[PDB]
């Protein structure tokens, strides 16, 4: 077995996190869509699809190192019931995953796996750009008045 | 099967554990790791003992 | 609330086989690429998208019946040891998916819902020709033997 | 007379219903397209147009089965006279052709029309989406505000 | 309201006049695509479209000028029982649609609403066409005998 | 087994009646070309070729349920001996096939095989859409007289 | 009637081997696809394609001829319940084919219905051409080994 | 909304029927409230 056990335990949590993200963006997506906020309905959709193509590679490294992706274990959704309690969510959700990540890399780092934490970093710096976006949003709630920012998330770009 | 996904236990692990001189699914637990972390395994994994222990007989 | 609380339970149940099958579905795939056994990796993972829209599609009736959509609970994946192992796991779920996809049609029926009855029933075409699929590899396994099946399985189409 | 007389005066009775929705869809599209809410006036006249399809079909239907189609007895138009109420309006219509075509369907799977039944469950699902897109608007009106909602439907 | 009272009268007049013509030519249509007379059939269709497009003016007129148009009050449809029947029944229809045109035009031109006769003349020039055309069918029916008339009339093109 | 046995029975009945069609129709098409009512012939060509479309589709669904088809047990053709008599034959075979799919119809219903139902609705309303063209040539014979009805279906489209 | 008597029975039980052969290779084809051996199954239903438009042939001559195509008898299937015995009943079909065809050419040549003759070799070449293919087959199961003949017949060419 | 659209009431107009009579019914139940 090339892998080394906490490098797997600390790759199937960063994958547990990711899990969670996929479901939760999801949901909000087609909780969007169903209000007729379609532009935020169309970028949660494609959030959604990011964490999958995370989760997928998270995946692969797992079993490259003989280990066991974990699928079967999935954490709190974290759902809002309005447009800015769900960017929130999300936000709060990026947070605990960029800390998991940091944490991932320092032990990649020890045990010489370099090409582990270059993935995670890919990862990580994906993840930042996500609450880029998410703080963004928030602060243009502010800006321009809650009326106004779902109003011009009604219709797709 | 993996009978547990999150400790990569199998029921033939089980069954191993158990002809190794585990007693009991709390004994097979410690040895294993079976069901220690989402624990949705553990009515499968508790099965799999009940049967290995009531076939030893 | 327009819609009937059990059609909305029976949605979600529906939904929860196919949020099972996903993850299934997607780990076989991926162990079958680990294991070079490519062909079959392409298929099972295409058999994970198909379920991803199936659940897309479910997600959108229960909102528009004005139900939560349940993305948090995650039953029990069944997870194969070896390839023959895999697709009697994938048939063991099928078999459960469409026995639920029969009884949810009978209670939309009863209650004049025939539009999510018409969904399921679409849902029900395709998992049946999953079933058709696994039996029939299965079959295959027998009349080439193992080593010819995993050999024929070796290379993409 | 292949077709049966009950099947027939449902259908009857959902071209009705169209015959109706057709009127009202069209005079509240160019109701909006007149106060400039071009995006309204342009959706409208789309839902006007389905329904005259899905009367179509019914009236090709009533045939096959050598009924007599009714397009002589038109029913009550329901017209607001603002936006939020011409909106509430077509829902108001929406729910009462559901109710009507899920009776029409129960009937006809009794008699064994399966082919009638399809045709009626197709115009269903239509008519479920325009509910979807009603109830969506009315939502927006609440969650935008009602002059930002009609600035988004001034320009197609 | 800036509309003259008896126009808004006259042109709901005429609104009511292809109300009737659009559904008494849609159902023609259709009966004689029932009986496999297509080329009957097609004519009459674009016949009926041609009424719904005068009507969609005319609705589009009226409340320019401030007037509410009259989409509710459908008068008596003619509904012929054959080719002859039929064809006689749009004749009768349209002599009754041109003479209240014409009655419009006088009293625009009265009032000096110059726009909206110009709007009736062109409908009276496409009514009069229609006429041509049902005083010629008829005619044809006379000249080639009914069998060869509605052989003519099965086949599209 | 995982089909239904009387589902298998009524589906085996609907096959054997595809099959009289598809001969019956082949026969009729190559007797009207032979007499150069070649319009008539393709479209009767055409009928055939639908059948055995829908006879495939029932063979392949028997399969799938683990039934044996049926292709040996060939019923009674329904032979015309002139125009008006052949079409007149394929009439009364249809309503017969007709009556057979809503029975089988019903009977999948009951034991939930909606997919086998689905499949037998698509072909009922092609059985139907037949009615209605062969109901639609007998009205025409009457209308346009014979000669010319033939006269008519000589050359191809 | 232009057409011998006895070459039209001749004609007549030449279409009544092709009709046996249409049934028996289309269910072949579809339990060979059933199985997952789709190679076999593409081949076979070419093979039931061609008997069609043999008999296709025949029936239009014996029209020509003035006789009475005879599609109502069917005569026995010989359905096998393995590849091995499948092809050797489709071997057995055709040798009984064969013989029925030198048999009407013989006849044909005695009255000078040279024609006729010239379309019965036609579809004797291409009998032979299938029993070439099925002996190959035969052959081949021996010099490869029953299971690779299979494993090389799941997938289409 | 309008209760008549033939001759142009709505219900507030009336807090009619006399053209093709479709809105009588309705009119006639708003008055009785
Ligand atoms: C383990 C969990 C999952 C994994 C690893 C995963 C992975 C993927 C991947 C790799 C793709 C292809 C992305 C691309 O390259 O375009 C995809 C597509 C997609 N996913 Fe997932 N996915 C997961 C769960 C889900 C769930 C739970 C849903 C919905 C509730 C979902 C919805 C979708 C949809 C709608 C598509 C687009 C499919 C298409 O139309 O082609 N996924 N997923
Ligand atoms: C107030 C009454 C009506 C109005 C104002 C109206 C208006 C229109 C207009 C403007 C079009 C588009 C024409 C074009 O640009 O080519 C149209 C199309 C059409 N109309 Fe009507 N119409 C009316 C009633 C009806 C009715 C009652 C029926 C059937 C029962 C009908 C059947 C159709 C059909 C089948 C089309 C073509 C739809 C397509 O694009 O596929 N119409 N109508
Ligand atoms: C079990 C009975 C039969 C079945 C299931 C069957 C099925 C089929 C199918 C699936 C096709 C392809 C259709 C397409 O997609 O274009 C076909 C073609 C055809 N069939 Fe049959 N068929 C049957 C019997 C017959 C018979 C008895 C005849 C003539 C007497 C016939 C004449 C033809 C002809 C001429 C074609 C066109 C072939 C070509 O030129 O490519 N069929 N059939
Ligand atoms: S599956 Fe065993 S603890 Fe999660
Ligand atoms: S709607 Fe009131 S009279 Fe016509
Ligand atoms: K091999
Ligand atoms: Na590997
Ligand atoms: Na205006
Ligand atoms: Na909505
Ligand atoms: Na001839
Ligand atoms: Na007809
Ligand atoms: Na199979």
């Amino acid at each position: 077995m090339k892998g080394d056990k906490k490098v797997i335990q600390h790759l199937n949590k960063i994958l547990g996190n990711e899990l969670i993200a996929i479901n939760q963006y999801f949901l909000h997506s087609r909780m969007w869509n169903d209000w007729g906020l379609k532009r935020l309905g169309a970028h949660e959709y494609h959030e959604s699809i990011d964490e999958m193509k995370h989760a997928d590679k998270l995946i692969e490294r797992i079993l490259f190192l003989e280990g066991l992706p974990n699928l079967q274990d999935l954490g709190k959704l974290l759902i809002g019931e309005n447009t800015q309690e769900m960017l929130q969510c999300d936000l709060n959700l990026e947070l605990k995953a960029t800390k998991d990540l940091r944490e991932a890399i320092v032990h990649c780092e020890q045990v010489h796996d370099y090409v582990s934490r270059d993935l995670l970093k890919d990862i990580l710096e994906s993840e930042e750009e996500h609450i880029d976006y998410l703080e963004t949003q928030l602060g243009l709630i502010q800006k321009v008045g809650l009326e106004n920012y779902l109003q011009s998330h009604m219709h797709e770009d | 099967m993996y009978v547990c996904l999150c400790q990569g236990v199998t029921d033939n692990q089980i069954r191993d554990a158990i002809y190794e001189g585990c007693c009991s699914y709390r004994e097979v637990r410690e040895a294993t790791g079976v069901g220690t972390q989402c624990g949705k395994c553990a009515s499968l994994a508790k099965q799999v003992v009940r049967e290995t222990l009531n076939d030893l007989q």
